């Protein structure tokens, strides 16, 4: 049993059409203190996957480490690694999720909420939650942390049910995501403006873009406010 | 705590209570009689904590006493009932509440009929055949929801007390000393002193 | 939380960011916890938001009262009012206030009454989780009567920092120049600080 | 809950769900959170029910008396003073997180009440369990200069997304439109997007069914 | 400290027919008050005919079945093939929960399937162990809402014959599959009325001497 | 520890039509054990009728405060008081103790005697008034209540038919509890008469 | 629960209910509460279920091994002892049991003893174990004789039950019979508390409290 | 705690011992017999936690019984004496300690002369004229340490233990249901089945 | 406690207080914070001076046995040392750790390992108690391929800053250049650095 330190926020995502979309802000906090601003909690596992970390810093780094390696085992005696017995997104989460659980059963869990997205061999989309108890699930979109509660009925609003998917275009969806993320940065305390963004479309591939920000902001109204009752000016 | 049982007959009501008074390591006396006349027809006892219950038992003697006097009059066991029960129900929000449990038993001398009344600390109030507080309802229950006849004579219920009482001489963990029984009609309460072996 | 009023040449300004948290949830983006007592006495709130208004609301009632019976408060009366309240209730109120007037006899004053309710007067304060980041700074570039654009400067430079570093401040830069000149109020969005 | 404010034009509407919750379980399915101050002052309430409802009226109490004694309409603050002097006294014991809105001869107002005393000013606000789904909707959709109709479909949308997302909130839609020159409108059940399926059976039990010991009239007449 | 345990809702039934079996359950997966998915299934074919469900906490909930399963591949494994009878299944997952008496799965199992004897057959179990094999047993958030009204509708319990005076009670003739559905769908748009946690669809599988098929409905998602 | 399930019991109102029904259990116990079968926890005032659950002194205390109350009121306002406004005395009387409460989920029902309409209502302890078309339920064993109720009511039921479904809802509700039964009772209720029947239960 | 054994002439009547309670909540009105050990044995259920249940049955596998490997009936005695060694073990560690384990072998005739999982081991003629525990004694008490006819103290055991039934809370449903004689235990049927009240109050006269 | 008390007379000890189990509300036995023989010249009486009691006092008989076996001879009283302190003490700092407390009397054959030794859970050993554990000394060693004889018969030994039950009787709060009287001489160790009036 | 490691132009620079504390009493007050854990390759230590001290002796002896075996150790790798122990023990440890190192190939490094066992290289960074007060002064002074002398100037400044607001910082400021030519030990007075 441990308590987090440097911790990272919500990690945001959703299913289109073609695949799937998925970001996380830059920031590393340390209690009320946001300490650094070079963190990136999107992980790339191959080309197929991008493992999206929150909760504890150290303890992401080490996720971190296991895949690198899973993915340098998987070439052992593999003439096909890159290939047909390549890992795919589905490997990398069960695997991910059967470490969680064991770390949590022996009451030293692996202090983190994760999601992991990608495209799967045959073309579907793969989107499933891992977090420190074990617990998993799956739904067209999927946030942890803060934005559970606000991007989650955002990006429903696109996607609410399976039928939506085929509907949504990376467009739109990556469009309802970045404007999440301003949400998020209006709402979080513990929020970075800075963050990264990726998408795994059975088409393009994956496309891993860094250093976005919040845009297109509204604060101008914020002028008309004074005093908190009856202050005039 | 301590034994306090009452079984309401054909023509009255009968009240055995416990004679131990135990303070921590020892019995200190084993003739305590757990009682108060509240009227001529009328008999409460009581158990629970250590000085709240006779003060309590004779702050409510006090005031029975006090209404026959002005009104010269007796008040219906119900009436006398009520009066505890609210006098209880106010304690217990109060800053130092009674902990007391009580059975009233009084022969209406309007209705010729005796009544056994049971209420708890909390202002809790139950009209019943027969009743009693603390565990003592446990062991003995069973054998009055066995043996229990509206149209029971004095003697009968006195023989099923008996019976009750060996139950828990029998079954339960302290000596609680025997018991002191009255009774309560329309002559008013009389003690029963051969019980000890009756 | 992050507040500060600074003394000038011309007066003292006052500033704040426009944060309410209620855990890592934002309330209130918008605040302005520049709070109006008098005329030209006003004061920065940082602690409870239920506290720090009960005790404005009724600084500005006191004061309303005094006016009435003897003319204008000097800043010292204000920051003595607002003390009595913070002292004496110290047990129950969790209220950093720092009072920044403008007189014409004293010009610009700065007291700042924090937690235990003891009274501070200063060339100018800084108060609120925010600030413990910008002690250093402060400390370094605050300079005895600076012109106002150099103190509007001190100000957003300075807040933006505790901004920067605390997640329990930000939005907006709220400022108030306090001169014999009048009264004015100063916003600065996000765009504009933040790459200061 | 889910209770939000949004400020339009020239006026301000309010709104809120229709759940009332005793833990997981569902109590009511329909009550009513939009509370009355005066007739044109009307309040959202999240929190202790007893307590916002008890609250709006004590409040609502007096100032009905302090209007008939200064011949003059009720203001929004001095509601908002009343109840935030009434919640701040009583440190935060009185579960009371409210929404309060509404015009008078000053013009259109939207506050918000938490119970510690503290009040907010703001052109779009929403408070409870579901304030952080509808909260994500207004700082989407909101912009300065909403019309009537736009306003009570932010605020309508914004309710929505707590129903569906939370918990804690659900049922129906309730709405209050106070603009500036007219009467305020009152719009219970402005949206019931969850009417109950017609159930597969009908449990209607034949007479007789029941077994019974005794039976009896009840006196009502004295 | 760390709660190795969690809540994630959901509610679960199962109903043993005469000649077949159902076992259903919503698909809503929460925490506290937020909604982790509409769509998460939760009853789960085993293989060798039988169906089974670990509702409470997920993660462990999920272990269970995972762990059971492949308790039922080495059974075929090590004894020839031989088909795992649900009396048998029922034992084996006695021992996989009382294995861990004293860190236990936080979950309420339910099984179902046929008997050795074609008959219709559920098996509740208990979070370490404890089980029993019955007629029906709602399990989860609202259990205590189905299980009254299962006595009353599926084992007529406090029904009498008419003009009886109570005196002879309603005979126990028992239903379809149809008429089982009918009660489990009921069951669960009136658990969805009144829990917050049940809702959004539900999935039932019925087993049968033909195998095991699956139905799903959608429910409130507020 | 939970003053609300010391003694057990429960209490149950439905509307039908141009009739409401409100039942509850007899049980009065002292935690596992069982001490009377005759705790009757409805009373009237008048045309109104009153259900109330929880600890069993302030049932008793509030019907006696209720009881006093509107014998006073009808001397007053010279006539009997309406579910409405009962409704409201009950809510203030209980709201007035809100930093000592009253353990008690108090039932209002009764038809109004100049509309006719038909009315019931629930409060938590501190006076919270929820008031329901269909039907209330309060007590030890209220969750099976909610769920008995919600899936065996249906509106506009005739008296005759309203007794069969409040019966099977209170029935099988108190018999998935330890702390409710022990015998029960249900009012039926129409504009000008009340007929009120024990019904024959499980006694364990 | 409310669970009791008594020996007597005939052998031994084992007479348990059958409610399941977690809380105020009943879970079950239709437990086992009485475990088959083996055609000669029979364990009553107090306690934790689970525990009861999984330990007893165990115990049930090394009777059977025992007489495997001696080639005789085992002792109530020994079968007794297994389960109090095992249960003494894991003192400490939270198992919740109370438990009667009964049988009836040429060496020892009819035989009860106790055992609980703080590592008692009683023998005894009568034992009532469970929350109702108390209200079973009263009735067993003053009707007890070891001379009862089989039929008489099936009926006690049955009514003794039923007592507790009644009064706690935590006790109802049905009641399991039981007899142990040396050559078997016989089951003696399931018999709604329900229905069984009604029936036993109006041809015995008793509950006369209860309106019927 | 239950009733253990000892003592030791000019040619044998005696130990009485409470016939009562006590588990929570309920007496489930009154005939109870909270002794163990070690050898035909050793007896020992036991009182403590539920489980340990039992457990501890027959582990101590096997090994007093294989002992006797393996040297075909009877430890002396002194020695199963020692043995039995040291597993205590060596008990009170395990992982979980038995709660056990006893006395041990015995008659060693070849000093000709009885012996009463008292040995609490923590493995704390003393040699006695008489003795007791929990609170049964408190209402006894009075009467003990004023009637005392060393040259005291068998039957002054009992007349002495009964007055010592019968103070037990009256200010003990508990019903430990009489006691078991055991014997330990030259020739052996006999138990008066005639104590429940003699 | 406040420490720091700058990277510049010719390598990295580190800096820290000489204080250690037992409560309000100072144990030390020429405490050396700057170890050495190989010729090229220090590091700041700041939390449990028992624990922070066992931690780089036994990174000291781990790169001992490196450079035996597989010659001089980068940067990189002694952090990564530092870092096993720390996460690996991260609930028997209190140590804030900075290591700081001069290669040939990539020249001055610095990398920050705080509390649960993370690493983070950064150009430079700052730790103890007495950080939390410069972080806006730092932010705002901070610029990369400083020369040796401006490097010496930040540090200087800012931790004379942090040991002026910390009552846990104090005696004088050391401090370690790490350059190609060689490694230089630096140590300034309170006479000096307080006046700043
Ligand atoms: C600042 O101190 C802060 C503000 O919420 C508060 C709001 C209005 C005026 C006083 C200052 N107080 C708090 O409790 C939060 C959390 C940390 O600091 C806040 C942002
Ligand atoms: C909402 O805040 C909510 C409502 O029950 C309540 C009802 C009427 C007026 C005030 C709001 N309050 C609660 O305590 C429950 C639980 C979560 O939120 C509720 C649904
Ligand atoms: C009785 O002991 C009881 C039973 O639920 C339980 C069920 C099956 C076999 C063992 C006995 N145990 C309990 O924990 C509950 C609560 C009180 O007693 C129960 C009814
Ligand atoms: C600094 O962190 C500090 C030092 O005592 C310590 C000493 C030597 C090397 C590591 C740093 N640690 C402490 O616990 C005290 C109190 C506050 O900070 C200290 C001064």
């Amino acid at each position: 049993t441990q308590q987090p330190i440097v911790t990272g926020t919500s990690v945001i995502s959703m299913k289109y059409d073609n695949g799937v979309i998925i970001a996380a802000d830059n920031l590393g906090s340390y209690g009320s203190l946001l300490r650094f601003n070079g963190v990136e909690r999107l992980i790339p596992v191959g080309d197929n996957t991008v493992v999206g970390i929150s909760g504890d810093i150290s303890d992401m780094q080490h996720i971190e480490r296991l895949l690198k390696d899973l993915v340098t085992e998987n070439a052992y005696d593999n003439p096909l690694a890159d290939a047909e017995e390549a890992l795919e997104p589905s490997y990398i989460f069960e695997y991910l999720a059967t470490v969680m659980y064991q770390r949590r059963s022996k009451m030293n869990p692996l202090w983190n909420a994760i999601i992991v997205a990608g495209v799967q061999s045959n073309g579907d989309q793969f989107l499933r939650y891992v977090n420190l108890l074990g617990v998993t699930y799956s739904s067209p979109t999927l946030a942890t942390g803060f934005g559970a509660h606000m991007a989650n009925p955002l990006l429903r609003k696109v996607v609410d049910r399976e039928s939506d998917i085929p509907k949504t275009t990376v467009q739109v969806a990556e469009e309802a995501i970045v404007n999440a993320m301003r949400v998020l940065y209006y709402r979080d305390a513990r929020s970075s403006r800075n963050f990264s963004l990726a998408i795994i479309d059975k088409n393009t591939g994956l496309t891993f873009k860094k250093n976005l920000q919040v845009e297109n902001m509204k604060w101008d109204f914020a002028k008309d406010i004074k005093g908190y009752g009856t202050q005039k000016i | 705590m301590d034994i306090i049982l009452g079984i309401r007959v054909q023509d009255s009501v009968i009240l055995a209570s416990s004679k131990a008074v135990t303070r921590g390591i020892s019995v200190l006396k084993d003739s305590d009689d757990k009682t108060r006349q509240l009227s001529p027809h009328t008999l409460m006892s009581f158990a629970g904590e250590a000085g709240d219950t006779v003060q309590f038992a004779e702050y409510i003697q006090a005031n029975i006493q006090l209404y026959s006097i002005r009104e010269d009059y007796e008040l219906s066991p119900q009436a006398v009932s009520s009066f505890v029960r609210q006098e209880l129900a106010k304690s217990i929000r109060s800053r130092r509440p009674y902990q007391v449990n009580v059975l009233i038993g009084g022969y209406d001398k309007k209705k010729n009929k005796p009544e056994l009344y049971q209420i708890d600390y909390l202002g809790t109030k139950v009209e019943l055949p027969y009743g009693a507080h603390g565990y003592s309802g446990f062991y003995t229950f069973s054998l009055l929801d066995h043996h229990y006849r509206p149209d029971m004579t004095t003697e009968e219920g006195l023989d099923l007390l008996k019976l009750c009482v060996q139950e828990l001489e029998k079954r339960m963990p302290m000596d609680f000393k025997g018991v002191i029984v009255k009774i309560v009609d329309k002559d008013g309460i009389r003690q029963v002193d051969d019980f000890q072996a009756q | 939380t992050s507040i500060m009023a600074v003394t000038f040449k011309d007066g003292v300004i006052l500033g704040a960011d426009s944060r309410t948290t209620t855990g890592a949830y934002i309330a209130n983006r918008v605040t302005d916890k520049l709070t109006r007592v008098h005329d030209k006495i006003w004061c920065c709130r940082s602690g409870s938001a239920a506290d720090t208004q009960a005790i404005a609301d009724i600084v500005q009632y006191h004061l309303e009262l005094y006016t009435s019976q003897y003319g204008t408060p000097s800043t010292e009366t204000a920051a003595s009012v607002f003390k009595e309240l913070c002292y004496e209730n110290k047990d129950n109120l969790t209220a950093g206030i720092i009072v920044a007037g403008y007189d014409d006899k004293n010009k610009g004053e700065v007291y700042t009454i924090p937690l235990g309710g003891s009274v501070h007067k200063l060339p100018y304060a800084i108060a609120g989780s925010g600030s413990t980041f910008i002690y250093g700074y402060c400390d370094k570039n605050f300079r005895e009567n600076m012109s106002k654009e150099e103190t509007v400067d001190f100000i957003k430079h300075s807040l933006s920092q505790a901004i920067k570093w605390d997640g329990s401040s930000g939005g907006v830069i709220r400022m108030v120049v306090l001169t014999a000149a009048g009264v004015e109020r100063l916003i600065f969005y996000p765009d504009e600080y933040e790459q200061l | 809950t889910t209770i939000v404010g949004v400020k339009f034009n020239n006026g301000v509407v309010i709104a809120a769900d229709t759940r009332s919750t005793q833990g997981p379980i569902v109590a009511d399915k329909n009550c009513a959170k939009l509370h009355r101050i005066s007739p044109k002052i009307w309040c959202a309430g999240a929190g202790t029910a007893a307590d916002t409802e008890a609250v709006t009226q004590l409040i609502g109490s007096n100032i009905e008396l302090h209007s008939l004694y200064t011949s003059r309409e009720p203001r929004v603050v001095s509601a908002l003073q009343m109840l935030k002097q009434h919640l701040f006294k009583y440190q935060g014991h009185i579960g009371a997180y409210l929404i309060v809105a509404g015009v008078d001869p000053t013009g259109s107002h939207l506050f918000s009440i938490h119970a510690h005393g503290s009040t907010d000013v703001g052109y779009y606000l929403s408070l409870g369990s579901g304030s952080l789904a509808a909260m994500a909707v207004l700082e989407s959709h909101w912009k300065q200069d909403l019309t009537k109709e736009e306003a009570i479909k932010l605020a309508s949308d914004a309710i929505q997304a707590g129903i569906w997302n939370d918990l804690g909130s659900g049922s129906n839609v309730d709405v209050c439109v106070m603009e500036i020159g007219k009467d305020a409108e009152y719009l219970r059940n402005y949206l019931t997007p969850n009417v109950r399926e017609e159930k597969q059976k009908s449990y209607k039990f034949p007479r007789g069914t029941t077994a019974v010991l005794k039976e009896s009239i009840v006196n009502i007449c004295d | 400290q760390f709660n190795p345990y969690g809540d994630n809702g959901g509610t679960i039934l199962g109903i043993a027919g005469e000649d077949f079996a159902v076992l259903a359950g919503d698909t809503r997966n929460i925490t506290d008050y937020s909604i982790n998915s509409r769509y998460e299934p939760k009853v789960f074919d085993c293989g060798d005919n039988i169906v089974m469900s670990a509702n409470g906490f997920a993660a462990d909930g999920d272990a269970l079945v995972k762990r059971f399963k492949n308790s039922v591949k080495w059974y075929h494994f090590d004894h020839n093939d031989k088909k795992l009878s649900i009396n048998s299944a029922a034992r084996n997952i006695q021992h996989l929960l009382y294995g861990k008496r004293f860190f236990p799965y936080y979950v309420h199992t339910i099984i179902a399937g046929l008997d050795e004897d074609g008959k219709g057959a559920v098996y509740s179990f208990d979070p370490v162990g404890s089980y029993e094999r019955e007629q029906c047993r709602a399990g989860g958030a609202a259990a205590s809402l189905i299980m009254p009204f299962l006595d009353n509708q599926v084992n007529f319990k406090n029904q009498y014959e008419p003009g009886t005076n109570g005196k002879v009670k309603k005979p126990l003739k028992y239903l379809s599959v149809e008429e089982v559905i009918k009660l489990v769908r009921d069951s669960f748009t009136s658990a969805t009325e009144r829990h917050i946690q049940v809702g959004d669809g539900l999935e039932i599988l019925i087993v049968t001497k033909d195998g095991v098929r699956k139905e799903f409905y959608e429910l409130k998602r507020d | 520890s939970d003053p609300s399930s010391i003694n057990g019991g429960i209490v149950v109102a439905m509307t039908g039509k141009d009739c409401v029904a409100i039942a509850c259990d007899l049980r009065l116990g002292s935690q596992s054990l069982g001490v009377s079968n005759k705790f009757e926890k409805i009373f009237h005032y008048g045309h109104v009728f009153l259900g109330i659950t929880g600890l069993a002194t302030d049932v008793t205390t509030l019907n006696e405060m209720f009881r006093y109350k509107t014998n006073l009121y009808k001397l007053k306002e010279e006539r009997a008081i309406e579910p409405e406004t009962f409704t409201q005395l009950v809510s203030s009387s209980l709201y007035e103790r809100r930093f000592g409460p009253y353990f008690v989920g108090p039932v209002v029902a009764g038809i109004n005697s100049k509309s006719g309409k038909p009315f019931i209502a629930g409060f938590d302890l501190i006076g919270c008034i929820d008031e329901a078309k269909d039907f209330i339920v309060s007590g030890t064993a209220s969750d099976q209540l909610f769920g008995m109720c919600e899936s065996l009511y249906e509106p506009n039921l005739e008296p005759e038919d309203l007794f069969e479904t409040i019966s099977q809802a209170l029935l099988n509700a108190a018999d998935r509890d330890a702390l409710s039964g022990w015998g029960a009772v249900v009012y039926i209720i129409k504009k000008d008469e009340v007929v009120k029947r024990y019904l024959k239960m499980r006694q364990d | 629960t409310t669970t009791l054994a008594f020996r007597f002439q005939g052998g031994i009547i084992v007479a348990v209910d059958s409610r399941a309670t977690a809380g105020n909540w009943v879970a079950s009105q239709t437990v086992k509460k009485v475990i088959e050990i083996n055609p000669f044995l029979l364990g009553t259920m107090a306690g934790g279920a689970a525990d009861c249940q999984f330990w007893e049955t165990w115990l049930g596998s090394q009777c059977r091994l025992h007489e495997l490997r001696e080639k005789e009936r085992i002792s109530v005695a020994a079968a007794s002892k297994i389960l109090s060694n095992l249960v003494y073990q894991y003192k400490g560690a939270g198992l919740s049991m109370g438990t009667m384990i009964c049988g009836y072998t040429r060496k020892e005739g009819p035989t009860i003893y106790y055992v609980d999982s703080d590592g008692t081991r009683l023998k005894g003629d009568i034992f009532c174990v469970g929350s109702g525990q108390t209200f079973a004694y009263g009735v067993l008490d003053s009707n007890y004789k070891w001379d009862l006819s089989v039929e008489d103290a099936l009926y006690l055991g049955k009514r003794s039950i039923l007592a507790a039934a009644h009064r706690d809370a935590y006790s109802g449903g049905s009641v399991n019979l039981y007899h142990v004689t040396e050559d078997g235990w016989i089951y003696h049927g399931n018999h709604d508390v329900g229905e069984l009240f009604w029936k036993v109050k109006e041809e015995e006269g008793s509950f006369n409290n209860v309106i019927g």
